[PDB]
């Protein structure tokens, strides 16, 4: 089998340290081939809260979250806090997908408390501020695909893959 | 507060114009706006609307791009010069339907991405047909003028 | 009374009609059709008068003095014209229909609204006040229809539901079939409530696109593309022809208005548009 | 109601020629453009709607998407064939229309020229007009109240005038067809089909490979199913005028201008017609 | 304030064990006003494994769970196995929105944590069988609808649309 | 004050000089007879959309206008109609500048971007009920001047 | 008589030692009135390198900057590399002209070199991240405004109009 | 990067020699094709004082100057008061564009001091006195484009086009 993790990409990054093994097998669903990121995942109905980075299960479908796919494990103290999910590579939602994977998935996505104490005044949050992006490049891209920025002379490509796509929804409260 | 037909056209066209990166996309969108209004008159809003949905060649990433355009204003319509032109005119029509409060955004999106909800969207549009056909063509005429003013020929 | 004669009549489009209002930066079409203050197709009484007067002058050369006294001397007018044309309000317009669950299938059905019938009834009342001439056969038929106001109804058919101009799904109720054939034909007649019949009747018009051709390239000239609105064949308009007391009014209503059945209305007369039959209620309801 | 939709092809084939073809095709286009959705267990579970036949057949299994796309191509071809075989011509209403119109014109003291012409090759009149446009991309000049295809009087007048000014100069034309300062002296009615042999419409294709291409490395056929007017369909229209002069130029112009095109794509021999009959009724 | 509750439309029977409060006040928002059932929220993003039914979350947005909105706290022996959440009610996805909203809508939804062992499979369902309709129509609505039994004369206007307006994506594993 | 007739004289001077082809002049005369009545009936913003649609402000006719502001010898190039509509748009923008309804500084960095041109149209939308009441007599004067000077084609 | 200093509304953290003198005059021009800021200027024809923001001269007729009109001198030991300008004061692209101009004044403006080891590249910017906007309010603006806490009840007008009002086309490199 | 040099249409005889090479290659973008001067680069915001005619860097958008874009260098002789630039050759403002462009460029602008010693009061001017344009078709348009008077037989069109298509702003200081 093979399991993947899900690190959403907000304006900040309290989500870098999440895994034991960097690569897993040879499997990494998201594809970066000098042309843009592939096999990206968006989740209808859910939100993310910027503080103590995890997801927030909302109810309205418009509330969507755009994280990426890396192969990993939930740091060995979860599935009591994270929501394990096995889906057969055709019952999931990809965007700009590169190819096919072989229905061997167990994703460990973030999850915080649903916070049924205040109202989820969700906020449409895009990404700007190249200065916040420069380091988040290495915190997520060579963190998993360390062949980028090694031979990859595509400095602005993997930067441009985010600033116009990963516009998620957040609470900011 | 309430925006009339021309002001809503301005806002919609402005959100589309920044998303059509390549200029051929813009010119194909101009060609769209210039005749889809006469099409909507001759064939009806619902036939032409589903024709536009089909010619937008969704069932790709184009769909989440089109829904992101609603909020991000940093989003980009991706596809061929025909596909994104129809996708952008579809965004035009959806923006009208949403701002005039005729159909909610969530239902429209879910009907646009789900085999199931599409048929009841057909039902709903046949319910709401007078409320739309009453005045959508003025807003679309304003879209046509904005297109043939802000964009040139081939 | 005020008028020596009141002669209401119906205007039946033999061919298609174009009576235009000229271009405007509000219409999506280049050459639209004359509308109402309500939004329905119309024929302004100025168009009606000009057309019928030109016709009458060219067709009754010996009665020129009568046509001048009644409809106004052309130039050097020493007097007002005895005659009056009210306005041609849309009575019933063909509208294309898709109906399942009906024995006799139809390609198009006459459509009207309660508002249009209200204006017909209003014209009828107003001309009864001023003419000592009543048409309460019409008034009774029209009030019988108007009693049902607030619900789409059929008159000469049993149509449960239908789709009109392929965008409006409506459900109908029959009428008391003692209601007669006002159109006097075999086609049904829907009477829709106004908030839907408005959209139906507006989408019921024919928008044809014409072009102009480069005589040398044999291609379309730039800016040589435009639309025109026509009103279908067999469309029905209702108006009245009024006349003050006079000896000219007598001969006009009694000889001219008898032998006047066909005219040409509006524009595009050379592409075959604009032919019209005038059926007077007086003559044949 | 959606039930009017999922039962519209049955209507085309059972109510044949007595259905409003404009609205019929317009509603069929909704099914055609939501094919993948009308097939996902929404065939109304009937047995004479063509829509469950696309559930018996299997065209691909490695892709449900490709399955739907090929089924939809087949369905487009089948819609073309349905319209062409079922919607036939009954030209009794048109014969009555033209006889009554000619009587009206005799009353108005016009001089009528009733011309009958016959299609020789699959014609294309109104190829940019909306009829089947939301399925096929092309269209036919369709009068939705006579429920027929027709030739606009403006088109016939433009072609006759183009010819007359070809062989009589740009001034005798304006003497006949007027200009911005005189009205024309010749009136034209639209042309309607009065009698066919077997069909009224006919499916056809056009498959550009190289139009608008740079090289062979971007060449690709894109086939365009559409509807044309069958051969041997006979149209008729009237020509009326009050002066006796203009009778001469139109008479001899009629046989000549028809053998060359009267619609679209005449350059590759499509809208070629044939003067079947001409007749002149003088009034006074 | 007021905290409502949302329950599905199953083919199985585990509904009484948890729902307690009929109305808890004067009038609901969900209604049978002889116009059809209105304001029936629609969840999108969950899967229904309904043998002794509780909702499990999926990744698909085309998976929709639909029910009615009961006002009342279920059983007061819970709030550790329910997805509790208080949306401000303009982030709720409803059907035939007629009137206004309480400006904040706390919802208690029966929830089954995923526990990924198999791979999820979701199948749509349209229901039928007027008996299998009535046996939900007026035993559990009846528990929650009490202004009926005197004005809801033609039960058909609900027994006929429960078999056409409701659906889900079933799991059955 | 009546200095709007003076402003019309200035604008009509600049236009009558920047239309070198007499066909462009006659076409502007037609635009003048029509568009003031259309602003009366259908309102300003509709007619302004109509006008900027048929002026085809690509990038080049645009600079001819910005120059026609300053250089009294700038010319308008294009089709007779294509330049008549652009000349009338210049009439409008001229009035808007002189009467200080919008700063010419703004109007200049709008006719050069297509990215602040939409902001120009938005601004003109925030001011349509003002402009609609102001420009009435000015456009009436422009129309009178055009019927007076330019030959009826 | 008067030389002004013109600082922009950046995103990066070089905002404070770019403005030394608080006012250095009599009264301010860029000054709020609890109805929105007024008298802000839009220099056009220049770019912005996001690193240590300094106006990069460009040929783009659509790339601009937005900043504030303050008296005094910047830093007492600089302005040689600056864009030094004495101006007729009426050829200036100001916003919210609710008063008149001195009809003659002078400003120093920041500047970095063209510095072309790549081609020119600038992209639109809409300054946001209201935490890193109210920080700009309290760092330099509240410093430039010695009127605060003597007239300041509404910092949130500054908050609301700076997020939307000021923009530029940063080098983003 | 292929270098194209910039120089405008003055009226002071500071015109003749502003690049040591004339063409230095066999390419050009400022065409002449019996249809006037194609692709006349405009740069607004810079005014020219013809006394040592050079663009003064202004920030007034209305002050524009539009001249030729020849293929040349600063002769390696006037490189102090110039400012280099590498730009994607669409950030320009060309006029009457006939085709595609290099999208890579190096231009060097005739650039005068910021004139901190005075207020840069700007003066608009136009072009008349057809010998003023004839003698400058001589001064540069021979030593730049040999296609004048050698391949152009209808040069009067270029005469009226330089007369109508050229106007600029000075300071008279």
């Amino acid at each position: 089998s093979t399991q993947r993790e899900y690190v959403f990409i907000p304006i900040t990054n309290s989500i870098t340290i999440d895994v034991k093994i960097t690569i897993g097998g040879s499997d990494h669903i998201t594809n970066i081939d000098e042309r843009g990121i592939h096999n990206v995942l968006v989740i209808t109905g859910y939100a993310v809260d910027e503080k103590n980075g995890r997801l927030v299960p909302t109810l309205d479908p418009c509330d969507y979250v755009k994280g990426i796919l890396v192969a990993g494990t939930p740091q060995q103290a979860q599935s009591n806090d994270f929501l394990t999910l096995k889906l057969p590579a055709n019952k999931l939602y990809l965007i700009r997908k590169k190819g096919n994977i072989s229905d061997d998935l167990k994703i460990y996505i973030p999850y915080s408390s649903p916070d049924a104490r205040n109202s989820m005044k969700t906020k449409p949050v895009s990404i700007s501020d190249d200065t916040i992006v420069n380091n988040i490049i290495k915190e997520v891209f060579d963190k998993i695909y360390n062949i980028t920025q090694k031979e990859k002379v595509k400095i602005e490509k993997v930067k441009e893959d985010i600033k116009e796509l990963f516009s998620y929804y957040a609470l900011e409260q | 507060l309430y925006e009339e037909d021309y002001k809503l056209a301005l806002e919609a066209f402005k959100k589309v114009f920044n998303a059509l990166t390549h200029y051929g996309a813009k010119q194909a969108f101009r060609s769209r706006a210039r005749d889809l209004v006469e099409e909507i008159y001759n064939s009806g809003f619902i036939p032409t609307f589903f024709y536009i949905i089909s010619k937008a060649e969704l069932n790709s990433d184009s769909l989440d791009s089109l829904i992101s355009l609603f909020s991000s204003d940093n989003a980009i319509l991706r596809g061929s010069d025909e596909n994104v032109s129809y996708s952008a005119y579809l965004f035009i029509i959806l923006y009208y339907l949403i701002k005039r409060g005729i159909i909610e955004q969530k239902f429209l999106i879910q009907a646009l991405r789900c085999e199931k909800t599409r048929l009841d969207l057909i039902d709903k549009l046949y319910n709401l047909a007078p409320i739309i056909s009453a005045k959508i063509r003025t807003y679309l005429l304003a879209i046509k003028r904005l297109s043939e003013a802000l964009i040139e020929a081939r | 009374p005020y008028y020596a004669f009141a002669e209401p009549f119906f205007i039946h489009a033999i061919t298609h009609l174009h009576v235009g209002s000229g271009s405007s930066v509000e219409e999506e079409i280049a050459l639209p059709f004359q509308r109402d203050e309500l939004g329905y197709p119309t024929i302004y009484a100025s168009s009606l008068k000009g057309a019928i007067k030109s016709f009458l002058l060219k067709e009754f050369p010996d009665k020129r003095d009568v046509i001048y006294k009644v409809l106004g001397e052309d130039e050097n007018p020493e007097e007002a014209s005895l005659g009056t044309f009210l306005d041609a309000i849309l009575f019933a317009i063909p509208s294309r229909i898709i109906e399942i669950d009906s024995a006799k299938p139809y390609v198009w059905v006459y459509v009207t609204t309660y508002e249009l019938l209200k204006k017909v009834k209003l014209y009828l009342d107003s001309i009864s006040q001023l003419s000592n001439a009543s048409f309460s056969n019409l008034k009774n038929k029209i009030d019988t229809i108007l009693a049902k106001e607030g619900k789409n109804i059929t008159l000469d058919s049993d149509l449960k539901s239908a789709i009109l101009n392929e965008d409006f799904y409506v459900e109908l109720e029959a009428l008391n079939n003692k209601i007669p054939s006002i159109i006097n034909a075999g086609v049904p007649l829907l009477v829709l409530e106004d908030s839907i019949g408005r959209e139906v009747i507006n989408r019921s018009l024919i928008r044809v696109r014409r072009i102009r051709i480069d005589r040398d390239k044999k291609v379309v000239e730039t800016g040589g593309l435009w639309s025109e609105e026509y009103v279908p064949m067999k469309t029905i308009f209702f108006s009245v022809l009024l006349g003050k007391e006079s000896k000219e009014s007598a001969i006009f209503a009694s000889c001219i208005l008898r032998n006047l059945r066909y005219v040409i209305l509006g524009g595009k007369e050379t592409i075959g548009k604009g032919i019209v039959e005038l059926r007077w209620v007086k003559d044949v309801i | 109601a959606i039930d009017f939709l999922v039962n519209i092809l049955e209507l085309i084939k059972e109510k044949q020629c007595n259905i409003n073809l404009f609205s019929a095709i317009s509603l069929t286009s909704i099914v055609y453009n939501n094919f993948g959705e009308f097939l996902s267990n929404n065939q109304s579970y009937s047995t004479n709607n063509p829509l469950l036949k696309y559930h018996i057949i299997i065209l691909n299994d490695k892709n449900k998407t490709k399955d739907v796309e090929e089924k939809r191509n087949i369905f487009k071809r089948e819609v073309a064939e349905l319209i062409s075989r079922n919607f036939k011509l009954d030209g009794e209403k048109v014969r009555n229309y033209f006889d009554s119109l000619k009587e009206v014109l005799k009353s108005l003291k016009y001089t009528i020229v009733d011309v009958e012409i016959t299609t020789r090759t699959r014609a294309l009149i109104g190829v940019s007009t909306s009829l089947g446009k939301l399925i096929f991309g092309s269209g036919i000049s369709f009068d939705p109240y006579m429920n027929l295809p027709y030739i606009p009087a403006s088109e016939i007048k433009g072609i006759v005038r183009s010819y007359i000014e070809g062989k009589l100069g740009e001034q005798e034309a304006e003497e006949i067809f007027g200009n911005e300062e005189r009205e024309g002296n010749v009136n034209f009615t639209d042309a309607y089909p009065t009698r066919s042999k077997d069909f009224l419409f006919v499916p056809d294709v056009i498959t550009p490979h190289y139009n608008g291409k740079k090289s062979e490395a971007d060449a690709e056929p894109r086939p365009v199913i559409h509807l044309t007017i069958a051969p041997k369909v006979t149209f008729r229209f009237l020509i009326y005028y009050k002066r006796e002069d203009v009778g001469k130029p139109i008479c001899d112009s009629m046989p000549i201008i028809l053998i060359r095109g009267l619609g679209a794509r005449s350059s590759v021999g499509y809208s070629l017609f044939e003067l079947r009959k001409i007749e002149v009724i003088k009034a006074a």
